[PDB]
C-alpha cells in the first residue's frame, strides 16, 4: 500500500468526508508516521525477532568532505558528511549503509559513541564507519585516504520519521515522485490493522468532541458550545 | 594435523553466520574482531604461516619484522647455533657465555653485540586484502561460527533480548566443538606419529634438539649390531 | 517533528482552536516539556536500555576562566566555566561535552561529589572534568593548566528542561532559529503517542470545567458558574 | 610467553566495550583507571619494560628512578655483586657483611655508605602521551574488556539495572578468561623452555645464580667424559 490508501482508510473509518472538518489529513499524515514507530518499537524492542523488508525505507545520499572543526592543521583528519541531515533510525532492524549496491560494500553504521574510537585495530583500518552526530548529519570515518571519495550512499534502514525518509527516497527506475501520497508507507501489512485501530481511537474521541463555535470574546467550552 | 590447511576467505563464515535471522546484523568488521579473538584464543600452530627472516644485531638489539606473532627460534646466521633465552637482569649494560635473546616489542634484545640473526617465527596469513584467512575446516569454520553466535547471544542476553535456554544451548555447543576443534589440529597425523615414535624409542638418549632447529629430532635411531 | 507540530496535535485534540480560550499553547509548551521528562524517568531509569538519538540535545557553551572563590592568592586553582547556567541533564543517557566535534576530545561530565576528587593519579591528570555545581554554572577542572585556553565546548545530553536546551542550541549551518516552534522537539517518536495522551488528559477535564464568570465580588465556583 | 607483546593504544579496547550498548557510557577516563586495575590484579611480568639505571647511593640511601615499579634486582657497580634484602632491624644506625638493600617509597636504603649501584626494573611503557600502552594480545585484550564490562555490570547491579543472571554470566566469563590469560603469558615458550631445561638438569647443582643477574640460569652443564 502507498501513503494515500492508509491515509483514506483512517479518514474513512472516521468518516471524514468534508473539506469544512476539524480533522484533516495532516493530522492523519503526523498520526500514521507517530504510531508506525510506537509500534514497531512496541513489537520489536522486547525480545529480537525477525523484521519484514517492509519497515524498512532506502535513502540516498550525497557526500561532501567537512572539516573536523575548522580549517586548522592540528584539529584532526577530516570527515565525510551528508549534505543533508538524515533520519534517525531505530535500533530494532538491520541498517545497512551501501554505495548504491546492497550486495556489495563495507561501510558499516555504528553507534555515535563508538565511532570515535574505531579503526584502531591494524586490521580494520580499511573501513569506513558511519554514525549520526548530533549535528543532526551522518558522518563518515576510516584511516583510509580512500574514502574521501565517496560522493554518493544509500542508507537502508528502520528510521523514526517516516515522513523524512520519504522526502529523501531513492530515484526510482521512471523517476522521483513528486506527492508524498503516492510513495510506499513502511511498515509490514501485518502491522497495519493495529496501526488504523490505534490512529482512529485517537481521533473518534475528539471527532465528536465540542468546538468554541461562537465569537464572543469568551471561552465556550465549559458550556459544551 | 591430519588434514590440510586450505585457505579460505572470512566472508565464507558469513554464508553461515547469516543463515540464522538473529545473526543478520552481522558485518565484516565484526567477522575480522572474532576471527581474532578466536584465532588466539585457541593458540593452534597450524593456523599460522611458518617465515625465516634474516637480521643484523647492531648492539644487543635487532629490529624484529613486521608480521611476527611468536619466535619459533632465533639462532646465529654463521655458525647456526640456536639462542636460548635471556635470564640475565643486567644483560647488555656494564660493571665498572652461551647466547641469548629476548624480544618485547619490535626490539629483540640478544647477547650479542654485532651479529646477524637467523629468526624462525610465525605470522598470520593475509588475502589480496591485508585481512585474515581461515582455514576451510569444517570443523575450524563451525566453531569459530559458534563462537561468533555465543559472543553476539551474549550481548543480546545482557540486553534482555535472548532467552536464559537459549544462550545456555549457546554455550553448551560452543564448548564441546572448541574441544573437538583442539583435538582436530592437535592430534598427529601418521607421518607426525612416526617422527614422536622416533623421539620416544632411543636407546642412546638425544637430549640436545634445541641446538640444532629441532631438526634431527625425528630423525630415527641406529644401532650397529655386533 | 519541531515544537509547532507536537503543540498544534495537542491543541487540536483538545480543539483549542479560539484566540479567547482559557489554555493557550504556553499551557501546552509547559506541560509537554513536563511530561517529557516524566515519560523518558518512567521508561530508562530502572533497568538500563538503549536510549535513542532523538532524546539528546547539544548545547553550545561559551567558557571563561574564574577564580575559585575571589582574587586572593592561597585559595586553589582557579577553574573554567560556562558564562551562562546549563541545563540539568537526566542521569539515563551518555552526557558529553566534547570541543565542538563529537568524535574527538577528552572532556568529561561527571558528578559533582566527584570532581572535588579528580585527578590525583598521575595517568588522570591530563584529562578536563565537568560538573554543574549548585550555581547552575558547567565547571571545569583539570591538573594541566592548558585547559584554561578553552573557549567554546558543547553538550550533548539529556536535560531535564527541553525549553532551556532549546534556547542554548549550537547554531546551524544556515543560521539560528528564532522561535522555539520551529525547533527540533526532543523525544523519540515511539514516546510521542503516550507523551501527548497524558498532556491532553491533563487539560482535558479542566477543559470544560466552570469558571467564575461573573465580576461581584464573590466566588462563585461553588455555584458551578 | 609463546607470543610476542605487540604495543596498541588504549582506545583499542574501546572499539571492543561499545559494541555492547549498555557500555556506551565508557571513557577513556575510565578505560585507564580499569586498565591500571586489570594489569596489577593479573601481575604478568612481560607487560612491564625491564630498565636498568645506576644510582648513587650518598649515606646508605639513594634515589630511585620515577618510573619504578618493581626491581628486579640491585647490584653493586663496580663489582656486578648483587644485593639481597635488608633483614636488619638496625641498618645504619651506629652503636656506642653480605650486602643489602631495601625500598619504601622513591628512596632505596642499602647497607653500603658511598657506593654506585646498577638497579634492574620494570616500568609501564608508555606513549606519546603519558597513557598506558597494552599489548593487542586477543586473549589479553578479550578479558581486559570483560574485566571492565564486569566491574561497570557490578555498578549497575548495585543500582539495579542488570539481572542478577546477567551479572552471573559475566562474572563466569572474566573468570574463564582470567585464567587462560594468566596462562597465556605465563607458560613458557620452546626458547623458555629449553632455558628452564638446562636449569633442571645439573649433575653438579648450580646453586649461586642470584649472584649473578642469573645471567648462568638457563646456560646447559657440560660433563667431560674420562
Amino acid at each position: 500500500m502507498t501513503y494515500n490508501e492508509l491515509i483514506y482508510m483512517v479518514l474513512d473509518e472516521l468518516k471524514l468526508s468534508s473539506d469544512d472538518s476539524y480533522y484533516t489529513p495532516d493530522h492523519v499524515i503526523f498520526l500514521l508516521v507517530k504510531y508506525r514507530s510506537f509500534l514497531l518499537k512496541q513489537r520489536y524492542s522486547d525480545i529480537k525477532k525477525q523484521i519484514p523488508d517492509s519497515d524498512y525505507q532506502s535513502i540516498c545520499l550525497d557526500l561532501i568532505e567537512v572539516p573536523a572543526i575548522s580549517g586548522e592543521p592540528c584539529e584532526g583528519s577530516s570527515y565525510l558528511r551528508s549534505k543533508n541531515k538524515v533520519p534517525t533510525t531505530m535500533m530494532i532492524g538491520n541498517p545497512r549503509v551501501y554505495p548504491m549496491d546492497f550486495y556489495q560494500g563495507e561501510i558499516t553504521y555504528i553507534s555515535r559513541d563508538r565511532m570515535r574510537y574505531v579503526g584502531y585495530n591494524k586490521f580494520l583500518r580499511n573501513i569506513i564507519y558511519c554514525s549520526k552526530a548530533p549535528d543532526g548529519y551522518l558522518y563518515f570515518k576510516s584511516w583510509n585516504p580512500q574514502f574521501l571519495h565517496l560522493e554518493k550512499v544509500s542508507f537502508n534502514a528502520i528510521f523514526e520519521d517516516a515522513k523524512e525518509a520519504s522526502e529523501m527516497a531513492c530515484p526510482e527506475e521512471n523517476g522521483t515522485i513528486c506527492k508524498l501520497e503516492d510513495k510506499e508507507f513502511p511498515i509490514e501489512d501485518a502491522l497495519v490493522p493495529p496501526l488504523i485501530e490505534l490512529v482512529v481511537k485517537e481521533l473518534r474521541g475528539p471527532e465528536y468532541s465540542p468546538k468554541d463555535e461562537d465569537n464572543n470574546a469568551k471561552d465556550d467550552l465549559p458550556d459544551a458550545r | 594435523m591430519v588434514n590440510n590447511i586450505n585457505w579460505v576467505k572470512l566472508p565464507v563464515i558469513l554464508d553461515r553466520l547469516l543463515r540464522h535471522p538473529l545473526l543478520t546484523d552481522l558485518n565484516l568488521e565484526t567477522a575480522i574482531q572474532y576471527t581474532l579473538d578466536f584465532i588466539s584464543a585457541m593458540g593452534l600452530p597450524n593456523v599460522y604461516v611458518d617465515k625465516i627472516e634474516t637480521i643484523d644485531i647492531k648492539e644487543y638489539r635487532g629490529e624484529l619484522p613486521c608480521d611476527l606473532i611468536s619466535i619459533n627460534q632465533v639462532r646465529l646466521h654463521k655458525n647456526g647455533i640456536a639462542l636460548r633465552a635471556m635470564t640475565d637482569n643486567f644483560n647488555a649494560y656494564p660493571t665498572h657465555g652461551e647466547p641469548s635473546f629476548k624480544t618485547q616489542g619490535r626490539v629483540i634484545f640478544t647477547s650479542i653485540k654485532h651479529e646477524k640473526v637467523d629468526i624462525s617465527y610465525k605470522a598470520i596469513m593475509l588475502d589480496d586484502e591485508g585481512l585474515p584467512l581461515i582455514p576451510d575446516n569444517p570443523i575450524f569454520l563451525k566453531t569459530l561460527e559458534l563462537y561468533i553466535k555465543k559472543e553476539w547471544f551474549t550481548i543480546l542476553f545482557d540486553m534482555g533480548k535472548i532467552s536464559p535456554a537459549v544462550l545456555n544451548n549457546t554455550q553448551q555447543e560452543y564448548a564441546f566443538k572448541a574441544g573437538q576443534c583442539n583435538n582436530e589440529f592437535v592430534i598427529p597425523s601418521v607421518s607426525e606419529m612416526e617422527a614422536i615414535t622416533n623421539m620416544w624409542n632411543q636407546l642412546i638418549p638425544r637430549v640436545t634438539e634445541f641446538r640444532r632447529g629441532f631438526k634431527n629430532l625425528g630423525d630415527k635411531e641406529y644401532i650397529r649390531v655386533h
